RNA sequence: UUAAUUAACUAUUCCAAAAGUUAAUAACUUAACAUGGACUAGCAAUUUCGGUU
RNA sequence: CACGCUUACAUCAGUAACUAAUAAUAUACUGAUAAUUAACAACCAAUAAACCAAAACAACACUAAAACGUUUAUUAAUUACAUUGUUAACCCAACACAGGAGUGCACCAAGGAAAGAUUAAAAGAAGUAAAAGGAACUCGGCAAACACAAACCCCGCCUGUUUACCAAAAACAUCACCUCUAGCAUUACUAGUAUUAGAGGCAAUGCCUGCCCAGUGACACCAGUUUAACGGCCGCGGUAUUCUGACCGUGCAAAGGUAGCAUAAUCACUUGUUCUCCAAAUAAGGACUUGUAUGAAUGGCCACACGAGGGUUUUACUGUC
RNA sequence: GUUUAAAAGAACCAACUCAUCUAUGUGGCAAAAUAGUGAGAAGACUUGUAGGUAGAGGUGAAAAGCCUAACGAGCCUGGU
RNA sequence: ACCAAAGCUAGCUCAACAUACUAAACAAAUACAAAAAUACACCAAAAUAAAAUAAAACAUUCACCUAACAUUAAAGUAUAGGAGAUAGAAAUUUUUAUCCUGACGC
C-alpha cells in the first residue's frame, strides 16, 4: 500500500549484516574496509 | 545395520599431515613460533596439555572406573523416576510378594466405623477438594503441580484433625527428601532400592501386623507371574558405581524409627511426564519394601532368614483425583531363592476421590448447566485414607 | 588454461579450453628414506623416474624449476640431509647395505650448510631464520657487570 | 550460511526426538525440491530395521519379544510397534494383524524343513516356503530393510536356488538375494492406506505439501502411455 | 537510518545485549545462578599511615628546584651494586657465577612482584 | 524457434589411457574416482531480422 | 512492557531573531544546573542412565500425531556488597505527517479540543428533511433509501491465491482422476523404500471421454509401441415427381468429428427464425440448428451448495429522475 | 460473544487481516490516503523476533508477480 | 536607499632531486553485536579477464587495457590479418659523472 517505511530498525540485525564481524568474516568484507580506510571514512562500519 | 550418526553432524576428522612430516630426520617448520597461523608453514602438533595444577571446574571429566566405588558386578537401581514395563508383575517378581486386591480387614473395619470420622466428613472433605483445586491459588484454573500437594496435604490435616480422639497420633513426624538405599540380591541379580521418595511419615511404635498366620502360610503355595521376552530388571538403572550398605533415611539413635505411611505425588502438568497407574503402584510397591528391608536389616540383621515379626508399611499415590492405597507386609529377607516364603501385598487400585471439576461454570445456550464445584465424589476413598493415617493408632 | 578454434578453423568460434593431465595414486619406494610414498604421480613423473633410473636419482636430479612440486623439494632435502649427515637410522642391523646405498648417491653429497635450505621457500627460509636469530635480551645487569670489571682490572695494570 | 542437519544422535533411544523439517532446501539454503513446507509439527520415532539385533553377543540365538503397543508415526505411511525382548524395547514396523500382547519371533538358523510362517516372525528367505508373502526384506545379510516398507505393500518369494533367494517386488520387479537375508513374513499395517481421500485442500497443506506452481507446460513426448516391458531381474550376490 | 558515528554502549542495544562499562570482573557464576564474588580478586587498598607525615601536597615556593637528572638503569647500578661489587672484587672473593647477593635476579617466576610479566598493576 | 555459428555443464554410447586375467602374437572385464578425442539429447551461449514503397 | 531513538526528559532563566507551518509561551528553540539507585530484566553447569502414552477446565477422546520435565550416579572455584538496561511528550515515513506499528490490562477512575476574529455571495465537499410520482435517470438501481426480499442464466465445484501503486476475475491453485521417471542410505528427496517419492496434465462429484502412430517427439539405440504425448479426425457428382438424400459411382487418407451441446464468452453474414417477458427490447430466458471455423483430461454435457465475478426479471424503497 | 451431538478449510458478527464499489484527494493527511460501504474472521488464518535462498540468479497457489518507493530483470563502483 | 559589490590569502597543479617507501599517536580496551581483562582449538581456498568500441552490420579479428626495459635509428620495414578494419617486430646501431629547479600553472 504506501511505501517509504521500509527500514525498520533493529541493532541485532544492522550489527550482523553490517557490522565489523561481518565484514571482516569474508575476504570480500576486508576488501571492503580496506576501500573505506583508503577513502578515509570516518566510521568504516556500524 | 544403519549407524544413527550423520557424517556432516559428527566430529569432523583432523586434517591430514603436511607432507613434511613423513620425510624422515626431517624438522618440519611450523608456526608455532609466532603463537598464530600463518600459510605457507607447517602445522605443528602439540601434545596434549598438561595443567600443571589441577582446576576443579576446567578439567576433564574423570572416568567412572577411576572411582573408588567403581564394581564389576552390575546393580539395578530403582530410584524415584524409574518407570517399569509390567508394573505390578515386575514388581511382585523382584519383591518376592503377593498381590491381594482389597484392603485388609483391619483397616476396612477402621474406615467403617463412623465412630472414628471428623465431625462434618462431607463438607470438610469437599471443602478440601475446592480449596485444592480452585481456590489455594489466584490464577482461574491451577496446575496440577500445585493441586496435587495441596489436597494431599488438605487430607494429611483432615487426618491430623483427629488427635485431639487419639491422643496416640502425637508419636510421629514428617521426612521430606530423605535419601533410602536397600539392596538385596534376588535370583544371582543385584537390585537396589536406591533414592528419596515424595514424602515420608515415621513414627516411635512400629505398626502391628495384619496378615494371619494362615495367609502366611499359604503364601507358600503361591507361585510368581513369570514374564519369559522380558527381563525383571527392565526399567532400572543399570550401574557400576554403587554402595552396597543398608542406608535409611536417618541416622543410629532416631527417635521415630519405624516408617508408617510413603506419599507419592504425580505433580506433573503432562500426560508423558506423570506416571501411569501401574507403574506408580509398581513404584510405592518397591519403596515400601525398601522401607521395609531397611527397618528389617536395622532390627534384626543383614542375614537372610524369614522374620518371625513381620514389618507392615503403607503408601499412598495420589495423581491429584486418583487414589491408590498399598498396605506391605514383608515376611522374609532371603530373595535369592523363589521357593520359601513371600511377602504381601494389599493394594487398593483406582480410587476416585472426585470424577470432575469445574473451576468455572458452563454456559449452554444462555443458561448455566453445572455449577463450580466437583461433580461426583467418593466419601469411601477418604475413609480409607483416613483409615490408613489411623492405622497406627 | 587456453583457447581453441571449434572444428580447428580460424574462422570459426573461439572457446575457451583447460587441458588436464591425468592423475594416478601410485604408490613409490624410496631407498634413501626407506619409506613408501602413496603419492599422485602422471605418467610423464613415472616416464622421467625410469629415465633416470630411480625414484632417488629423478628426485636429486632434477631441479626445482623442472619439480614444481613442494613435496618433491622437501623429498630432496630430507634425502640430501641424510646422505650429509650419514643417518644411521636408516638401516641400523645393516651398516654394509646402508653404506652400499649411500655410495651409490655419491654424485649428489652436499655439505650440511646447504643441505637444509634446498627445499625451503622463502617464508620457511625467513622462519628459520628468526629462529636461529631469536636471542632472548640479556639483562644490562650483565654489561655493567662486564664493564665494572674492565675497569676494574684496567686500574690494577695501570699501576 | 550451511545449516547442520538434525539427526545429530547417535545413541537409539524409544522416546520420540524433535526433527526440524527443511523444505526441499539443501544445506546451502536453495530450493532443490519443489512442493514441500509448512506442515504439522512432527517427532521422529526411531525404527529398527535389522530385525534379528540380539540384545548381547554371548548369545547370538534367536529370540523372541512381546508387542508393547502399535501406535501411529506421521513419519510413515505405516504403523509402528513396540516390542520388548530382555532389557530393551524398540520400534519396528508391524504387520497387518499385529496387536497389542502378541509375541514376535527373530531367527537366523536355516533348516532342512520349512518353517511355519506367522506375520510378526523374520526369518530368512532361506528358512520360508516357496510362496510365502513378505515384507521389510534385506539386500545384503546384515544391510537392515531398505526395501518394501509402505503401508499395506508386500512382496511374495517366488523361488530359492543355489542358496539365493528369489523376490517378488511391488513394484512387479524380480529382485535376487542371498537366501541368509533376513525378512518379515505378511503384509505391513494400514492396508487401507491408499483407500484414504483427502477431503479439502488444506489436509495436502497439514501433511506439507505445497501446492503446485500455476505455470502451464505443454505436454512433451516423455508423455503418453509408455507400454515398456519389465526390467531384468536386480540381482545383488557378487559372482566372482 | 540509525547513527554511525555515536559509541556503541550497552544503552543502545535490546535487552541480551549488557555490555560492561570496563570495569574489572570479581568472580563468577556460582551453582544456584547467582554470583560468587572472590575476595583475592578485588583489589585491596593498601593504604599507609599519614598520622605522623610531615609532608603537604604542595612545597615552599621560595625552595630551590633541581636540574632534570632522569634516573637511568646505569646510575642505579651505580648507586646500588658498583661499590659492592668494587669491594668483593678488591678482596677477590668476586664470584661471576653468583650475583645473587649484589642484587640480581636469574629467574622472575621465583618471587612475587616480577618485572617483565608484570604481575601488580600498581 | 523449423534462424546462422556453437561453447561450458548434466545424462548416453564409443575409442584411447590405467588396472589386470587366460592360454602357447591373440581374446576378454571395468567398484569409486578420473584424463584426452568423438556421438546422441537436455540445459544453454553469441548475433541477426535487406532495400524501393 | 518489548522493539526502536538516544537527553529531545526535570529545575531555573531568556526569547529581538532562530524551531513550532501564526501568536500567546515552551514537551518541541537557547544557556546553565541536575538526573534513570534492584527486588524487575540481561549474563546466569556439563557427562551417562530410567523414561512410547499430547495440549484443548482434561474425566477421556479425534487426527494433522503435537513446544513446554523430573529423578538417579561423577565432577560443579565457595568467599557479604559483581557488571549491565531504568528519563521522555519518543519509533519507521524528507516534516511537531489524517499513514504503518508486537503484547497484557480496562472503556475511564485515564486522554484530549472540531471554532484566530467576523459576514453568511457564487461554485465545491459532507449531512439532514421534502408535496405528487416511484427507476420515468443512467451503459448499468452508480449513489442514496422508512427497503435490506424472491427468482432465471453464463463462467468457475466449493474455502483459498494473484498483477505492493489503474485489472481480484471467467485467471491460478484445489480435493478427485490420469500420465510418465525411479529397486535405493548417512546434509534436500529421507533419517523415507513403489499404498513410496519426484516431473506434469485436467479439475470435486454424476454420465462419459469416440477414431487415428500418416508426420514430430519419447521409449525402443533398427522394426515395433505410445495420443488422459505434440496433434489431426475428407472431397466431386447423381439419386425416392418440384425440397432433402436413406442409396450409389469415383478418388484420397492414419483415421475421415463419435456421444453430447449449440447463434454460445465460439470469425463474418447476425439485430439468424420463432415463443415468453414489456405499450414498446440489438436486453434476458426456452426452442430450431453444419458450429463447413463446436466437440469430448489443451476434456464434452447436466446438477446441489458457493461467488464484493458477468447479465435479466418481480415487488419494497427512495432526490437517481 | 451467538447458533451448532462440532475448532465442520460450516453459519452471524467483534478484535484482527484484506481491499469490492462510490465520493473526496490529485505538488494531497498520504511518492497510494480519508469517509461510507464491503470480504474472510479456529484457519490453505493473522502476527512478533531471529536466520536462510542474491541477479547468466533467488522466490513465485504464472501476475513474466516480488527481490528496499522506476525490475521483461536490483543497486553501486569500474571499464567510461 | 536596501539587496548588494571589490580585495589576497588559505592552499592546490605539474616536474627535478631524494633518503630508498604502509606518517604521528599508540596508558587501557579493540575481528563477543570492534574498542567488553579472563578457558581445552580447529585453521585455511585457488581454476584465462570480459564487454561497452572499430570493422559504418556482425559471427574470425578490434592498439592501451593496472604483467618493466629505457633513448636515437632500422621502421611503420619484414611479417600477421572475414589478407578487411587493423596489428606489428627482430638482427644490427646511439645514449658522459654532480650543482646550476623551478614554473610565458590557478
Ligand atoms: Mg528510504
Ligand atoms: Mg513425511
Ligand atoms: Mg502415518
Ligand atoms: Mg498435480
Ligand atoms: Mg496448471
Ligand atoms: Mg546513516
Ligand atoms: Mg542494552
Ligand atoms: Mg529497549
Ligand atoms: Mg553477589
Ligand atoms: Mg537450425
Ligand atoms: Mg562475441
Ligand atoms: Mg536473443
Ligand atoms: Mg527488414
Ligand atoms: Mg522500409
Ligand atoms: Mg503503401
Ligand atoms: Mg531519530
Ligand atoms: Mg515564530
Ligand atoms: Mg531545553
Ligand atoms: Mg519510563
Ligand atoms: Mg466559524
Ligand atoms: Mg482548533
Ligand atoms: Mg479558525
Ligand atoms: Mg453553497
Ligand atoms: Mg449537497
Ligand atoms: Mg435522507
Ligand atoms: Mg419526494
Ligand atoms: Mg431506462
Ligand atoms: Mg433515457
Ligand atoms: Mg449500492
Ligand atoms: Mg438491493
Ligand atoms: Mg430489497
Ligand atoms: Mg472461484
Ligand atoms: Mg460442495
Ligand atoms: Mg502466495
Ligand atoms: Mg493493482
Ligand atoms: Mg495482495
Ligand atoms: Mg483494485
Ligand atoms: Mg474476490
Ligand atoms: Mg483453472
Ligand atoms: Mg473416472
Ligand atoms: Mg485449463
Ligand atoms: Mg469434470
Ligand atoms: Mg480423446
Ligand atoms: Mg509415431
Ligand atoms: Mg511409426
Ligand atoms: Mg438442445
Ligand atoms: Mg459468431
Ligand atoms: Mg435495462
Ligand atoms: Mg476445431
Ligand atoms: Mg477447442
Ligand atoms: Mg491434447
Ligand atoms: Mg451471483
Ligand atoms: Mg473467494
Ligand atoms: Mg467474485
Ligand atoms: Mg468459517
Ligand atoms: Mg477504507
Ligand atoms: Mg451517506
Ligand atoms: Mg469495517
Ligand atoms: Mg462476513
Ligand atoms: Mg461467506
Ligand atoms: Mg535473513
Ligand atoms: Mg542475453
Ligand atoms: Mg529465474
Ligand atoms: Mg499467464
Ligand atoms: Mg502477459
Ligand atoms: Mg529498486
Ligand atoms: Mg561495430
Ligand atoms: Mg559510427
Ligand atoms: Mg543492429
Ligand atoms: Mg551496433
Ligand atoms: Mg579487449
Ligand atoms: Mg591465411
Ligand atoms: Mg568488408
Amino acid at each position: 500500500k504506501a511505501r517509504g517505511n521500509e527500514y525498520q530498525p533493529s541493532n541485532i540485525k544492522r550489527k550482523h549484516k553490517h557490522g565489523w564481524v561481518r565484514r571482516l568474516r569474508t575476504p570480500t568484507g576486508v576488501q571492503v574496509i580496506l576501500r573505506r580506510m583508503h577513502k578515509g571514512r570516518k566510521s568504516l562500519s556500524h | 545395520a544403519y549407524e544413527w550418526g550423520v557424517r556432516s553432524t559428527r566430529k569432523p576428522e583432523p586434517p591430514p599431515l603436511d607432507r613434511v612430516y613423513e620425510i624422515p630426520g626431517l624438522e618440519p617448520i611450523t608456526y608455532a613460533g609466532k603463537m598464530h597461523f600463518m600459510p605457507g608453514l607447517a602445522r605443528p602438533v602439540f601434545p596434549p596439555w598438561d595443567p600443571g595444577w589441577t582446576h576443579p571446574k576446567f578439567r576433564r571429566l574423570p572416568p567412572l572406573h577411576e572411582h573408588p566405588l567403581y564394581k564389576d558386578q552390575a546393580c539395578y537401581v530403582f530410584h524415584q523416576r524409574c518407570r517399569l514395563l509390567e508394573g505390578v508383575k515386575q514388581a511382585l517378581w523382584l519383591t518376592k510378594t503377593q498381590l491381594i486386591e482389597g484392603l485388609p480387614e483391619k483397616v476396612l473395619r477402621l474406615a467403617d466405623d463412623p465412630r472414628n470420622h471428623i465431625e462434618n466428613q462431607d463438607e470438610r472433605v469437599l471443602n478440601a477438594i475446592s480449596h485444592a483445586r480452585l481456590w489455594h491459588s489466584t490464577e482461574d484454573i491451577p496446575k496440577r503441580e500445585t493441586y496435587c500437594p495441596v489436597i494431599v496435604d488438605s487430607l494429611i490435616q483432615l487426618c491430623k484433625s483427629q488427635i485431639l480422639k487419639h491422643p496416640s497420633l502425637a508419636r510421629r513426624i514428617c521426612a521430606q527428601n530423605n535419601t533410602l538405599s536397600a539392596t538385596w540380591n534376588r535370583e544371582s541379580i543385584l537390585l537396589q532400592v536406591h533414592g528419596s521418595s515424595g514424602a515420608r511419615l515415621n513414627a516411635k511404635d512400629p505398626l502391628p501386623p495384619v496378615a494371619s498366620q494362615e495367609e502366611v502360610e499359604a503364601t507358600k503355595n503361591h507361585v510368581l507371574e513369570t514374564f519369559y521376552p522380558i527381563s525383571p530388571t527392565m526399567g532400572l538403572q543399570e550401574c557400576n558405581v554403587y554402595d552396597v550398605n543398608d542406608d535409611t533415611g536417618f541416622q543410629e539413635g532416631y527417635p521415630y524409627p519405624c516408617p508408617h505411611t510413603l506419599y507419592f505425588l504425580e505433580s506433573a502438568n503432562l500426560r508423558p511426564r506423570r506416571f501411569q497407574p501401574d507403574q506408580l503402584r509398581a513404584k510405592m510397591i518397591l519403596f515400601a519394601f525398601g522401607s521395609a528391608l531397611a527397618q528389617a536389616r536395622l532390627l534384626y540383621g543383614n542375614d537372610s532368614k524369614v522374620l518371625e515379626q513381620p514389618v507392615v508399611v503403607q503408601s499412598v499415590g495420589t495423581d491429584g483425583r486418583l487414589f491408590q492405597f498399598l498396605v506391605l507386609q514383608l515376611n522374609t529377607t532371603d530373595l535369592a531363592s523363589d521357593e520359601g516364603v513371600k511377602n504381601l501385598a494389599w493394594v487398593d487400585s483406582d480410587q476416585l476421590l472426585y470424577q470432575h471439576f469445574w473451576c468455572l461454570p458452563v454456559i449452554k445456550k444462555k443458561v448455566v448447566v453445572e455449577p463450580v464445584g466437583p461433580i461426583g465424589f467418593q466419601p469411601e476413598t477418604f475413609r480409607k485414607f483416613l483409615a490408613l493415617y489411623l492405622h497406627g493408632a | 588454461l587456453g583457447h581453441r578454434y571449434v572444428n580447428n578453423d580460424k574462422l570459426s568460434k573461439r572457446v575457451r579450453k583447460v587441458w588436464k593431465p591425468q592423475l594416478f595414486q601410485r604408490e613409490l619406494y624410496s631407498e634413501i628414506l626407506d619409506k613408501r610414498f602413496t603419492v599422485t604421480v602422471t605418467m610423464r613423473t613415472l616416464d622421467l623416474i625410469d629415465q633416470a633410473c630411480g625414484f632417488d636419482f629423478y628426485i636429486l636430479k632434477t631441479p626445482k624449476e623442472d619439480l614444481c612440486s613442494k613435496f618433491g623439494m622437501d623429498l630432496k632435502r630430507g634425502m640430501l640431509l641424510r646422505l650429509a649427515r650419514q643417518d644411521p637410522q636408516l638401516h641400523p642391523d645393516d651398516p654394509a647395505r646402508r653404506a652400499a646405498i649411500y655410495d651409490r648417491y655419491k654424485a649428489f653429497v652436499i655439505p650440511e650448510a646447504e643441505a637444509e635450505w634446498v627445499g625451503l621457500t622463502l617464508d620457511e627460509a625467513v622462519e628459520k631464520q628468526r629462529l636461529l636469530e631469536e636471542k632472548d635480551p640479556i639483562p644490562l645487569f650483565k654489561i655493567f657487570v662486564e664493564e665494572l670489571l674492565g675497569q676494574l682490572q684496567q686500574q690494577a695494570l695501570s699501576e | 550460511a550451511t545449516s547442520v542437519s538434525w539427526k545429530s544422535r547417535t545413541k537409539y533411544t524409544v522416546m520420540p526426538v524433535k526433527m526440524r523439517k527443511s523444505g526441499g532446501r539443501n544445506h546451502t539454503g536453495q530450493i532443490q525440491v519443489h512442493g514441500i513446507g509448512g506442515g504439522h509439527k512432527q517427532r521422529y520415532r526411531m525404527i529398527d530395521f535389522l530385525r534379528f539385533r540380539p540384545e548381547h553377543e554371548s548369545k547370538p540365538g534367536p529370540f523372541e519379544e512381546k508387542v508393547i503397543a502399535v501406535r501411529y508415526d506421521p513419519c510413515r505411511s505405516a504403523d509402528i510397534a513396540l516390542v520388548a525382548g530382555g532389557n530393551r524395547k524398540r520400534w519396528i514396523i508391524a504387520t497387518e494383524n499385529m496387536k497389542a500382547g502378541d509375541t514376535v519371533l527373530n531367527s537366523d538358523h536355516i533348516g532342512r524343513m520349512a518353517v511355519a510362517a506367522r506375520e510378526g516372525d523374520a526369518h530368512p528367505l532361506g528358512a520360508l516356503p516357496v510362496g510365502t508373502l513378505i515384507n521389510n526384506v534385506e539386500s545384503e545379510p546384515g544391510r537392515g530393510a531398505q526395501y518394501i516398507r509402505a503401508a499395506g505393500t508386500c512382496g511374495v518369494l517366488l523361488r530359492k536356488v543355489n542358496g539365493t533367494a528369489i523376490i517378488q517386488l511391488p513394484s512387479k520387479r524380480q529382485m535376487q538375494v542371498l537366501e541368509t537375508c533376513i525378512a518379515t513374513v505378511g503384509r505391513v499395517s494400514n492396508v487401507d492406506h491408499n483407500k484414504r481421500v483427502i477431503g479439502k485442500a488444506g489436509r495436502n497443506r497439514w501433511l506439507g505439501k505445497r501446492p503446485n506452481s500455476g505455470l502451464w507446460q505443454r505436454k512433451g513426448g516423455w508423455a503418453g502411455r509408455k507400454i515398456r516391458p519389465l526390467p531384468p531381474m536386480k540381482s545383488y550376490v557378487k559372482l566372482p | 537510518g540509525a547513527d554511525r558515528m555515536s559509541k556503541w554502549t550497552s544503552k543502545r542495544g535490546p535487552r541480551t545485549f549488557c555490555k560492561g562499562r570496563g570495569a574489572k570482573g570479581t568472580g563468577f557464576h556460582g551453582r544456584d545462578g547467582k554470583f560468587v564474588q572472590i575476595k583475592e580478586m578485588i583489589p585491596e587498598l593498601v593504604v599507609p599511615e599519614l598520622a605522623g607525615f610531615k609532608l603537604k601536597p604542595y612545597v615552599n615556593y621560595r625552595a630551590p628546584e633541581g636540574t632534570d637528572t632522569p634516573l637511568t638503569a646505569k646510575q642505579l647500578f651505580l648507586e646500588t651494586a658498583a661499590p659492592a661489587i668494587e669491594k668483593d672484587f678488591k678482596a677477590g672473593t668476586f664470584d661471576p657465577e653468583h650475583l645473587e647477593k649484589y642484587g640480581f635476579e636469574p629467574t622472575q617466576e621465583g618471587k612475587l612482584f616480577q618485572l617483565y610479566p608484570k604481575n601488580f598493576p600498581r
